[PDB]
């Protein structure tokens, strides 16, 4: 009978092992034990992204944002979901928001957020070129 | 990175 924290730690190990559906299931078990912890949802969202399930990832990002409206990772992963779902304007807004929140919170993710922003803007532009 | 679990 593991604790919520033990379940999160197991999920994290499975994630390192690139066992994403297994990791996601572990985070689900953690959520069962304590559904008020934003990180369980953002971790699972990342798993769903790796599993090419942006719809499921998006719902987890929404759950995380309800718990912590300032979550950098929830905004970032939400943007990634929207990008995959070809909602480019929303994606860019969320990645920009992630960038702004990371700055406000004095968090350092190197060039990860700007790089994702560039990818999103490039994808947006390319979608326009694909239509003319 | 940012794409990492916590």
């Amino acid at each position: 009978s593991p604790s919520a924290q033990e379940l999160k730690e197991q999920g994290n190990r499975l994630f390192v092992g690139r066992k994403y559906p297994e990791a996601a299931a572990c985070y689900g078990r953690a959520i069962t034990r304590n559904p008020l912890v934003a990180v369980y949802y953002t971790n699972r969202a990342l798993c769903y992204l790796k599993m090419q399930q942006p719809e499921q990832a998006l719902a987890d990002c929404r759950r995380a944002l309800e718990l912590d409206g300032q979550s950098v990772k929830a905004h970032f992963f939400l943007g990634q979901c929207q990008l995959e779902m070809e909602s480019y304007d929303e994606a860019i807004a969320n990645l920009q928001r992630a960038y702004s929140l990371a700055k406000e919170q004095r968090l350092n993710f190197g060039d990860d957020i700007p790089s994702a922003l560039r990818i999103a803007k490039k994808k947006r532009w390319n979608s326009i070129e694909e239509r003319r | 990175p940012i794409s990492s679990v916590s």
